[PDB]
């Protein structure tokens, strides 16, 4: 029979036993899925950053397009107009259309406008009042008022069955959802932070990622493999004495697009460090990439040979100049 | 070269990031 | 049984609720050690509500004297160690709080911790202490 | 030694590994693979000591090299006993993705057995897989 | 994975990411003492018996290969022999890479010379300048 027939059979068998537990878990998942979706201000930022990165990558792959005469090749105008039409809110559609669709610009102005829009949206996002009440994401508060007033059969904190243990006697159970939700902005996206209190006082933080990537299963498989490998390190003498382990968070998919990831509340990326330094020292964060693109355009417009095999000394000179400047 | 300096290079040592390069 | 149950029930409507716990402390201080098996086998059925109402009042005390009172009540409940082996997870938070208090509380906490360590096996005791082991050892 | 043994699992595991090596060196000896699968099942059932996960991984790998007649996927009948599904929980994604490739009954038996004792370890993954199948098969 | 053939290929100037800023943050003494030694320690611990890493990687490689074949939409046979051959090849490649790092030289050379060679190759400015602009080889 088709796979989905067997899947439905197993699901019905599971529902037959433990009806109340299944009901509680279903309601919890439904609430989380429904009330934790991206607002338009973040979708616009995500899509703008994606388009900018794609354009920069294309220009890097095929230099000499950065000149002030190439007219937006690769049929990207279809993507631009589709985004302006069906993936933008009514408020900002006119300005975006006037800036991008009407002018029909070259690569230079395309990138300039995208950078300006990205900076504006970043500044807009970073000024939000961060800790929002957990009752805002509701119509009658089914996440704060629920759960010890509306649960049935003592749901458990997700993600505990991925670990290498020997019995589930002492697993932690959800007891309460903390009333504050943090708003976090990453380089290319943003998410909302959830907190749960266990039955023995512990507090656990999860990050709800609404637009899950297109390669989640592969990442989860890699994490599974290395979590399996961690046992040998934990048992071997030369690695246990130095405390050598891989850092692998727990991800639990709720729906094929939503997901929750165990979160550390003090992370920072390398790009964030770089941008903070640039802001402090009054520089521009995008200068090196523009400099590289312009210099490569200039030096590839002319002869692109006379160097030994491929280590074009122009590339090394540009690298050294960037490092020095 | 420069005895008792930790920036010296040696085929059995890492380059150290305070010298131009080996 | 009447003393304990009535004190616990009436403490939620009194003008000065701490008197009903000073009285309970006075009661517990007089039947400690042993020789009162008939008393120990009378309040044993309600030995889990005591350690659950004394653990929700210690977590909501904005003063380091009511906390001392509740910790002392938790640590010196009248019972036999054999019956206290279960519900032993209820004595962990007060045990951690005790080791950072006055001399009497520190002594009582050390006494109880040594008793537990000596009269138990590692495989059965480590899971119990897992939640608060870091704070326990740091103290 | 297997005849001499009462319940030792090391002998079963060694015989299974020997049969697996024999099958690997000669990629046409299906009976050796069947014997290896049965020996692995017996050893995993006897172990119950967190070392059965390797044997379960070997069993899952073996099941995928079956023929059109399911020759290798027949040692299940040859072996009578319990399964101890607690050690298959880590491989739920593998079972879910494999119940669509030529071996649905075998993995489905284990999945059904799991769903009746540990539902919280399978609800979310099963729900996501069912949604994926609904989206794909009948877009 | 290479879009043409089902093989693992990185095809980048440097084996891994170690840029000047990370090197400066670690420092020379730490880079010599901790970073260089830990890689060889991990490799030696993992590949102590050579017949364990392959057994661990078998299922992961099988899943990766099945995904690649499905994405290419060119299976057309579900030939188990091809699956087995290519899975074994990929596992052998990965295990060779793992075993290279945990080998001690023959003469009077240090214990971890392969790791030092890799670090030199990965920090060489000549091949550090051939990386993309998004990679930011500087910083």
């Amino acid at each position: 029979k088709p796979p989905w027939e067997l899947t439905e059979e197993i699901m019905s068998v599971l529902k037959t036993a433990f009806p109340l537990l299944a009901l509680s878990m279903e309601t919890m998942v439904d609430q989380i899925q429904k009330h934790f979706k991206c607002p338009p201000d973040e979708d616009a930022y995500r899509l703008i950053v994606a388009l900018l990165n794609d354009g920069l990558s294309y220009v890097s792959r095929m230099p000499a397009s950065y000149a002030k005469d190439v007219k937006l090749p690769a049929a990207t105008e279809n993507n631009i107009t589709r985004f302006a039409e069906t993936i933008l809110p009514n408020h900002i559609r006119p300005t975006f259309e006037a800036d991008f669709v009407k002018v029909k610009p070259t690569m230079y102005e395309y990138i300039h406008n995208l950078r300006k829009w990205r900076d504006k949206f970043e500044e807009k996002l970073d000024r939000r009042a961060s800790p929002a009440p957990l009752e805002s994401f509701a119509h009658y508060s089914p996440h704060l008022s629920e759960f010890r007033y509306q649960k049935f059969d003592d749901v458990e904190i997700p993600g505990q069955y991925l670990q290498h243990k020997d019995k589930n006697q002492d697993f932690i159970r959800i007891d309460r959802f903390l009333p504050n939700v943090d708003l976090v902005r990453t380089i290319g996206a943003s998410h909302r932070r959830l907190r749960i209190r266990g039955h023995d006082g512990s507090v656990h933080a999860f990050a709800v990622q609404h637009p899950a990537a297109r390669h989640c299963r592969r990442e989860e498989r890699v994490l599974q493999l290395f979590r399996q490998l961690n046992q040998t390190l934990a048992n071997k003498k030369e690695s246990r004495r130095r405390d050598l382990q891989f850092t692998l968070p727990l991800m639990v998919p709720l729906a094929p697009h939503i997901r929750i990831v165990q979160e550390d509340t003090s992370y920072i990326t390398l790009q964030s460090v770089y941008e903070d330094h640039c802001r402090r020292h009054g520089m521009n964060k995008d200068e090196p990439i523009l400099f590289t693109m312009e210099k490569l355009r200039g030096l590839m417009d002319a002869k692109a040979l006379q160097k030994p095999e491929q280590a074009v000394t122009a590339k090394l000179e540009v690298y050294r100049a960037i490092q020095e400047k | 070269t420069v005895p008792f300096s930790i920036h010296n290079h040696n085929p059995y040592i890492t380059p150290s990031p305070y010298v131009p390069y080996p | 049984v009447d003393i304990v149950t009535k004190s616990i029930e009436l403490s939620t409507k009194a003008e000065e609720p701490m008197n009903y716990f000073l009285l309970l402390r006075s009661l517990f201080r007089s039947i400690g050690g042993g020789k009162f098996e008939h008393l120990y086998k009378q309040i044993l059925p309600l030995l889990e509500m005591l350690l659950d109402v004394l653990n929700n009042l210690l977590m909501a005390a904005r003063k380091p004297a009511e906390r001392d009172l509740y910790v002392e009540l938790c640590l010196t409940v009248p019972a036999r160690l054999s019956n206290l082996l279960p519900h032993l997870s209820f004595l962990m938070r007060p045990l951690v709080v005790a080791l950072r208090a006055g001399t009497e509380l520190v002594g009582q906490g050390l006494r109880t911790l040594e008793l537990c360590v000596d009269n138990l096996t590692a495989d059965y005791l480590d899971p119990i202490m897992a939640p608060v082991i870091d704070e326990l050892m740091t103290a | 030694a297997l005849y001499f043994d009462i319940t030792a699992a090391k002998a079963w595991a060694e015989w299974g590994y020997f049969n697996d090596r024999k099958f690997k060196e000669n990629p046409s000896d299906l009976p050796s693979a069947k014997q290896a699968l049965t020996s692995y099942l017996q050893a995993a059932s006897s172990y119950k000591n967190h070392k059965s996960r390797k044997l379960i991984a070997r069993i899952l790998w073996l099941l995928s090299l079956d023929d059109a007649n399911g020759t290798i996927a027949a040692g299940f009948d040859d072996f009578k006993g319990e399964i101890y599904v607690w050690w298959w929980i880590i491989f739920i994604p593998q079972l879910l993705v494999g119940l669509g490739y030529k071996e649905a009954p075998r993995v489905q038996a284990i999945l059904l057995k799991i769903a009746k004792t540990y539902p919280q370890a399978l609800y979310f993954l099963l729900r996501t897989n069912r949604e994926d199948m609904l989206t794909i098969k009948k877009n | 994975m290479a879009p043409s053939r089902p093989l693992f290929q990185n095809t980048e100037p440097v084996p891994f990411r170690l840029t000047p800023n990370l090197q400066t943050l670690m420092g020379p003494l730490a880079t010599e003492g901790i970073f260089a030694a830990s890689v060889m320690a991990i490799a030696r611990c993992l590949t102590e018996p050579e017949q364990h890493l392959e057994h661990a990687l078998t299922l992961f490689v099988r899943d990766e290969m099945m995904f690649w074949f499905t994405n290419s939409h060119r299976t057309m046979s579900l030939t188990e022999n091809q699956l087995r051959e290519t899975v074994q090849a990929n596992c052998d490649m990965i295990v060779k890479k793992a075993l290279a790092l945990a080998q001690t030289p023959q003469g009077n050379l240090p214990a971890h010379q392969t790791v030092t060679d890799l670090i030199a190759k990965a920090t060489n400015p000549m091949n550090l300048a051939l990386c993309d602009a998004l990679w930011m080889p500087y910083l």
